[PDB]
């Protein structure tokens, strides 16, 4: 397809991305939902970009510039989330092996001490 | 030969005895109650039910109060109850576990029990210190006790398997009577409401009346076909009914000499383990192997009730003596009282 | 045994000679018993449930 | 005051429960049985070995507790007295290896009686030397009192100890298989037949009681749960 | 994944959770050939 | 009354043949099981043959099998004992003996020194 | 739809926020680039090796338990589809049998509404027959009391987790604590359920195998075992749920944390097959000894094994692992599901219908009204 054509097609949406920021407040610039629509609009903008000059969106280089105006707009938003991962095994097998080696433990004592009354 | 001889005129004294029998069987107590009206249908209900005893429970005996009963379980213990309250006032453990037999003084003051162990014992309810001790055992029967009867608080009567019964001196406790004559073990015995005379019943097929301060058998009654499990009087004194294991029970009139009806049916081919009779004597309770009490009509010779409630052998019933109640033991355990 | 045989022999002469009534009066001696009671049963008239000790 | 009477019998009430629940434990642990012989059977012996109508002996094997009883002056109609024992664990039946034929009446009408019908009977085989001696000699022949012992095979299932001859062993096993054609013609899963081949003064009959009264409570607790 | 006989009820429940309860025949399935990443 | 009677008896050589008849009254004759027992002189009583209440289940002590037969007649109330091929140990009383209770497999006591259920007994005697 | 969208464009935002905050790649070997995709997010991954990535949640045909794969090639760029010579990651199997996975997700939820309800149903007539009538007390029925409740309260939270919180999607979406608070106690009755069962095994074990002389034990020891003991591995789970895998109303099971729970159950159902093992073997012994033909000791000692597997959960041992195979996963998770939902039914109808003594019982009391 074309590389060079498609690469100064980008910078129209691009800046046109950095006037929405401009009257969304600034300082809440990290939350999503503060302008959740229209960074889904500047997606499907850069969307049929690569579309018209027959790039198959995502590119190898159009990435860079969507990386290019997160290098400079999102920088100071926490990284951190929900991280919903399983311990290491150092503290996941005793988590496991304990509760049945008490269980084992367990109907042993009932087998031994049901009839000792 | 004498042999010959003396029991060709057992049979002459048989034939005679059954002639004269016949001459007075003018009549059937079913011709001439044929006309008077059925009770109906008797449906009593459970309105008690005593829990306590561990084994089977072999006897039970009414008080004189109507409120009081001591019953006997061969776990070895005498329980009396307040059948009104269900509340155990006394709990009396036996040297013997195998009893078979009790009973309760007119007075209220002692109870009785006996069994295997050859032994009528006497217990005392009403002692200084408060604990039911022993007061006296009565020894010399050669076979189980079977039944006891207090006439007073001095003098009981007691039957054995040694086919014989007797009369107790209990301060003494010495036998002042025996009653022989029964040639199988004698296995119930029903004192008469004036206590001056007594029936009991044996396992050869057999009722006899005794004179208890004469110490003779007057009447022999025959009939059944098999052992007397149960026997008891009529109200007014002048007959009694006896229950067999030939699944039958049967009225016999003491003036008479002779049985006047038989209690049975097609669908009932268990033996009997207890009879007794209402306050007016118009029903006649009877306890089966089959764990059921069917009330018959003393009269007609109809069953008018069935009473149900027990899971095993039904082996002693007992009615009140103002007649407001009615308390069957059974096997499993349970005395029920039911009205 | 001999001795066996004679007593149940004076026995049955002792119940060979007992004055026997009829059994129609015998009978109507029960039936009449019963209903000079009859008044008096809880079992066959069932008490009212407000002086049954058993409600 | 009647409030203060109906909390008096209350509180004797309680008092008593409390006891029968002490009772409760003493009797539903102690194992009953009955010890039931013949006319010079060796249950004298037996007890022996470890006026009154009945007698009591008390022992115990690894801390289970036995209650024996004898009975003593009866009479010889049993049809009465044998129903008192319908509860018991085993009922003990001594009999001598005609006396014999007598046993096997008895063991028939103990087998098939109603009230009986769920009891095991523990049979022991008594005076198996006697009846060695008596086989060995030859006087009196088993075949006379017992046309079907002519055409009677020692079982293949038989342990015979290697010291006695296969006479004595054909012998003793044929008084067993008649005893047995009784159990097994009747026995719906209800009560067992445990025989055994004893000797009066032996120290094993304890022990076969111990291991038969087992064997028992642990029919009676699979048929419980249906699984026999 | 658990994949254990006891945890069977838990799958079922987590599938169904995600599919929105949903029974139905989906309209033509999502695309997952060329023409999609 | 229960009454039993005892008929037959009588002297006989040995190998001779007797037929005993039991005459039963005062019961259901056909809700019991009938046997027979005798006392030989010197002995105790010994059960000899029993027969069940339709007569199908029939047995016999061993020292009288394939000799003695045995047979109940519920229309006339009578029990009877074929004996053939008598010996001289077969010597004894023979009883009429009914079991105590009816619909029962079990038969108790009927060997008992005293039994009510049981008639007087007839002679069999065995001699040349 | 519109959700989709949601949860696609802020996947978009966390990606660049990943590739930014991810160090560069530490190997010098060739390696294929963080790259975002449509839908997913692609670290940096050797050459050679094909990534697996959990299916997204942005269609409703979409599974989230398939993967997602993307191959490397080895001169060191992504994998190309030979049919338009594009940059491709698989995405087939997320939607490849979801069709036919939820043809038979419909036929288990329902097999499992109708196999609790009808579990309750028997199970508290049941209750009701052994609380009624006195008679049938002992031992054995007590712990057949506190087993039936097991399986009513299971039975019961499970139709409103089915009924209440799997439909309800905007419920999960706002994730309250009532969801999570559901689930402890979902997992607790699950849990009580099993060790229950246990304590059925032990009690019969004792009674045939080592106690047999003695008649009366201390119920307390499997009161504790039953009920109390199950919040062990309840607790130790619901903590670290809370805090390494915290997902809405915990309904993932992906979560290695659930074998905190699983685990001990597992092994008390392993303890429960090696009493029936010694059950049988004592039962065939019993039968030997009286010498009974081969013939019906064999159907003898299956039945009593028929009957004893609903009762200690016999199933779920024997049965432990589902198959990858389609086919046979599909016969797997009717089976099992039959087993499970209906163990109430089987247990009721076994030990308290079937039970003789109870029916000589109610025939009897029946008879007498
Ligand atoms: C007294 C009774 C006691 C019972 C004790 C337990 C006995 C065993 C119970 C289970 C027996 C059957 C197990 C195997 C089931 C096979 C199901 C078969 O493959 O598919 C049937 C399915 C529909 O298939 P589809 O058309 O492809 O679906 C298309 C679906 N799509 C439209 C969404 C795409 O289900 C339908 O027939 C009915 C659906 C609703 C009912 C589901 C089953 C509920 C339980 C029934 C049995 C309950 C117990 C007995 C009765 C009381
Ligand atoms: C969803 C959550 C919040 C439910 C929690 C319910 C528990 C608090 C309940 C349900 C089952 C109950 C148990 C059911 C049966 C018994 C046996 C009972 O003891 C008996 O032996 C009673 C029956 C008998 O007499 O045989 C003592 C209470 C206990 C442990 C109960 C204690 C309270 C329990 C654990
Ligand atoms: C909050 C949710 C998850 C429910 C958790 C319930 C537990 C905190 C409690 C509630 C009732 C408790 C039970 C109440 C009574 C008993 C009976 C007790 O045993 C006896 O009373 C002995 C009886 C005897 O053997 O005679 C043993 C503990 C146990 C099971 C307790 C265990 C702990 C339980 C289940
Ligand atoms: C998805 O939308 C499914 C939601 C809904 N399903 C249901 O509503 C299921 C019905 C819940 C069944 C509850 C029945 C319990 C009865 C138990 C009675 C036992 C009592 C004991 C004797 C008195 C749907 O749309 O399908
Ligand atoms: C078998 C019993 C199950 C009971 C399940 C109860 C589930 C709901 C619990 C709600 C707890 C309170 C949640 C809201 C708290 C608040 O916002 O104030
Ligand atoms: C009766 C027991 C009820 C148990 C209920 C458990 C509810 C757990 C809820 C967890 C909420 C999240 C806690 C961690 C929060 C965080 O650190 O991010
Ligand atoms: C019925 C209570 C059982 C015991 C408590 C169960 C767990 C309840 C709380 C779950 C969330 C805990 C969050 C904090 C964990 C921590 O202390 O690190
Ligand atoms: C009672 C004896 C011991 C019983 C031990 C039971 C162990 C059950 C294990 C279940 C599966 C555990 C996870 C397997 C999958 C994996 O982590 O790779
Ligand atoms: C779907 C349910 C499956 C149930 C499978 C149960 C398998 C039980 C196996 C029992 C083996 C018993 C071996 C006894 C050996 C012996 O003592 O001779
Ligand atoms: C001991 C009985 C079952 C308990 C263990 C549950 C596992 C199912 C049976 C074997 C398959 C388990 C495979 C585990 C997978 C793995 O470890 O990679
Ligand atoms: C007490 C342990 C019992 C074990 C019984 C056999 C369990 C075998 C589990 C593994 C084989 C069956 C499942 C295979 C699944 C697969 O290959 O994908
Ligand atoms: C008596 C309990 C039975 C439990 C199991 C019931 C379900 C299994 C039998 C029926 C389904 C068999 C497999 C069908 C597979 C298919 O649909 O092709
Ligand atoms: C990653 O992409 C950048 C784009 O400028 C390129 O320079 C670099 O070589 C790439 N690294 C790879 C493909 O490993
Ligand atoms: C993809 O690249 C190969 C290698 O050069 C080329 O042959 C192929 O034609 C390309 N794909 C398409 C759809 O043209
Ligand atoms: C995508 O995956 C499916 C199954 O996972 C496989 O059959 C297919 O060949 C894969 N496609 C490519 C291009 O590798």
């Amino acid at each position: 397809c074309n590389e060079t054509g498609m690469l100064e097609r980008l910078p129209l949406c691009g800046k046109a991305f950095a006037d929405m920021m401009g009257k969304v407040d600034v300082w809440k610039w990290c939350n999503l939902s503060e302008f959740i629509v229209y960074y889904e609009s500047f997606t499907n903008c850069t969307e049929m970009e690569a579309n018209v000059v027959g790039c198959y969106w995502p590119n190898p280089l159009a990435q860079g510039f969507i990386t290019g105006i997160h290098r400079q707009f999102f920088s100071n938003c926490t990284v951190d989330r929900v991280h919903l991962e399983d311990p290491p095994d150092e503290v996941l097998i005793p988590l496991i092996v304990i509760p049945v080696v008490l269980t084992v433990a367990m109907a042993g004592l009932v087998v031994w001490r049901s009839k000792r009354t | 030969s004498e042999l010959d001889q003396l029991r060709q005129e057992a049979e002459q004294l048989k034939n005679q005895i059954r002639d004269a029998r016949k001459a007075c069987a003018d009549a059937t107590l079913s011709q001439i109650t044929n006309n008077i009206d059925p009770v109906g249908r008797i449906q009593m209900r459970t309105r008690r039910t005593l829990r306590g005893h561990l084994a089977k429970i072999y006897a039970m005996h009414w008080g004189t109060d109507s409120r009081l009963l001591v019953s006997a379980s061969q776990d070895g213990k005498l329980i009396i109850w307040d059948s009104y309250t269900t509340n155990k006032v006394h709990a009396i453990p036996l040297r013997s576990s195998w009893v078979m037999t009790c009973a309760y003084a007119p007075s209220g003051n002692y109870v009785a029990c006996g069994g295997l162990d050859n032994i009528c014992s006497i217990y005392n309810l009403k002692t200084r210190e408060g604990n039911v001790r022993v007061s006296r055992e009565l020894a010399g029967h050669t076979g189980y006790l079977s039944c006891c009867r207090f006439l007073d608080d001095n003098q009981i009567v007691t039957s054995s398997g040694d086919t014989t019964c007797a009369l107790w001196d209990i301060e003494t406790g010495q036998q002042t009577t025996t009653f022989t004559g029964h040639t199988g073990d004698v296995m119930s015995l029903s004192l008469a409401p004036d206590t001056r005379l007594f029936v009991s019943g044996a396992c050869d097929a057999s009722a006899k009346l005794w004179d208890v301060r004469e110490g003779m058998c007057r009447q022999t009654f025959t009939g059944h076909e098999s052992d007397i499990n149960a026997i008891c009087f009529f109200p007014n004194g002048n007959a009694f009914a006896t229950g067999s294991d030939d699944a039958t029970c049967r009225l016999f009139d003491l003036r008479a000499d002779q049985e006047l009806m038989t209690y049975s049916h097609d669908n009932i081919i268990c033996g009997i383990t207890s009879v007794s009779f209402s306050k007016s004597g118009r029903l006649l309770l009877a306890g089966y192997d089959d764990f059921n009490c069917n009330v018959w009509d003393a009269l007609k010779a109809d069953r008018a009730g069935v009473l149900a409630g027990h899971d095993n052998r039904v082996s002693c019933l007992g009615v009140t003596d103002d007649g407001m109640a009615v308390a069957t033991g059974s096997w499993d355990s349970f005395l029920k009282i039911w009205n | 045994s001999i001795a066996q045989a004679r007593k149940l022999v004076e026995q049955l002469k002792m119940e060979a000679n007992i004055d026997r009534i009829k059994v129609s009066k015998a009978a109507a001696d029960l039936m009449a018993y019963c209903e000079a009671h009859a008044k008096e049963d809880p079992l066959l008239t069932p008490v009212p449930a407000s002086e049954n000790p058993f409600r | 005051d009647q409030r203060n009477e109906e909390k008096a019998q209350r509180e004797a009430n309680k008092k008593i429960e409390k006891q029968l629940q002490k009772d409760k434990q003493v009797y539903r642990a102690t194992h009953r049985l009955l010890l039931l012989g013949a006319g010079e059977s060796g249950k004298n012996t037996i007890v022996k070995q470890m006026t009154s109508g009945i007698f009591e002996t008390k022992f115990q094997v690894d801390k289970v507790n036995f209650h024996m009883f004898d009975v003593g002056a009866q009479r010889d109609e049993r049809r009465k007295w044998i129903q008192c024992f319908n509860d018991v664990t085993a009922i003990i039946f001594v009999v001598a290896s005609n006396r014999l034929q007598a046993a096997l009446k008895l063991f028939d009408s103990i087998w098939n009686n109603k009230w009986l019908r769920d009891t095991s009977v523990i049979l022991f085989l008594n005076k198996q030397d006697l009846l060695a001696e008596k086989v060995l000699a030859g006087k009196s022949k088993i075949e006379d009192y017992f046309p079907e012992f002519a055409r009677y095979t020692t079982p293949e299932d038989a342990t015979p100890e290697p010291g006695e001859d296969p006479r004595v062993t054909r012998a003793k096993y044929f008084i067993r298989d008649e005893f047995l054609r009784i159990s097994t013609a009747s026995g719906d899963g209800r009560h067992y037949c445990y025989p055994h081949f004893t000797c009066a003064v032996d120290t094993e009959n304890i022990r076969r009681v111990f291991n038969d009264c087992r064997d028992i409570i642990q029919r009676m607790h699979l048929r419980q749960y249906e699984l026999l | 994944k658990c994949n254990t006989a006891t945890c069977a009820t838990q799958r079922l429940a987590n599938f169904l959770v995600h599919s929105s309860k949903n029974f139905g025949p989906i309209l033509p399935p999502t695309n997952v050939g060329s023409n999609t990443y | 009354q229960v009454q039993l009677q005892e008929s037959g008896g009588g002297l006989v050589q040995p190998g001779g043949s007797l037929r005993l008849s039991c005459a039963a009254s005062g019961f259901t004759f056909s809700n019991y099981k009938m046997n027979w027992v005798r006392q030989a002189p010197g002995k105790g009583l010994e059960w000899v043959s029993d027969i069940s209440q339709s007569g199908a289940s029939i047995s016999y002590t061993g020292s009288v099998k394939g000799r003695f037969t045995i047979s109940r007649d519920n229309a006339k109330n009578t029990l009877y004992l074929q004996m053939n091929s008598l010996k001289p140990e077969d010597t004894a009383v023979y009883y009429c003996a009914r079991c105590p209770a009816p619909f029962t497999r079990d038969c108790f006591d009927v060997t008992s020194t005293t039994y009510a259920y049981r008639g007087q007994g007839t002679q069999v005697t065995v001699s040349s | 739809y519109v959700v989709g969208r949601k949860k696609m464009m802020d996947a978009q935002y966390k990606c660049y926020d990943r590739m930014q905050q991810l160090p560069a790649y530490q190997g010098e070997g060739p390696y294929c680039n963080r790259t975002w995709d449509g839908w997913l997010c692609w670290d940096d991954t050797p050459a050679g090796v094909l990534s697996y990535q959990f299916c997204p949640d942005y269609f409703p045909d979409f599974d989230p338990s398939e993967k997602v794969t993307k191959y490397c090639d080895e001169k060191g760029v992504w994998f190309k589809h030979p049919e338009n010579n594009r940059t491709w990651s698989n995405y087939t199997m997320c939607n490849a049998f979801t069709p036919e996975k939820l043809k038979n997700a419909y036929v288990l939820y329902y097999l499992a509404i109708v196999g609790h309800s009808l579990s309750i149903f028997t199970l508290v007539i049941s209750l009701g027959i052994f609380v009624f009538f006195r008679s049938l007390g002992c031992q054995r029925v007590t712990l057949h009391k506190n087993m039936f409740l097991t399986y009513i309260l299971n039975s019961m939270i499970i139709i409103i987790h089915l009924v209440e919180v799997v439909p309800n999607g905007e419920l999960v979406r706002r994730d309250p604590v009532s969801c999570k608070i559901l689930h402890f106690f979902h997992q607790y009755m699950m849990a009580c359920n099993y060790f229950w069962m246990l304590c059925e095994g032990i009690y019969l074990h004792t009674l045939i195998v080592v106690a047999v002389f003695t008649e009366k034990q201390r119920l307390r020891w499997y009161y504790l075992l039953g009920w109390g003991f199950p919040l062990v591995p309840t607790t130790i789970h619901a903590i670290t749920r809370a805090v390494y895998f915290n997902d809405n109303c915990w309904l993932s099971v992906e979560t290695h944390l659930l074998y905190i729970i699983h685990g001990p159950v597992m092994a008390a159902l392993v303890v429960n097959f090696f009493f029936l093992l010694n059950i049988v073997r004592v039962l065939v012994t019993k039968m030997r000894e009286t010498h009974e033909a081969e013939s019906h000791m064999y159907l003898k000692a299956v039945k009593a094994t028929m009957i004893l597997v609903p009762l200690l959960g016999i199933q779920f041992v024997v049965f432990p692992w589902r198959p990858s195979n389609k086919m046979l996963g599909k016969i797997y998770d009717y089976v099992m599901h039959s087993l499970i939902h209906f163990q109430g039914f089987f247990v009721a109808t076994i030990y308290c219908f079937c039970n003789n003594e109870v029916q000589t019982t109610v025939k009897r009391q029946w008879a007498q009204f």
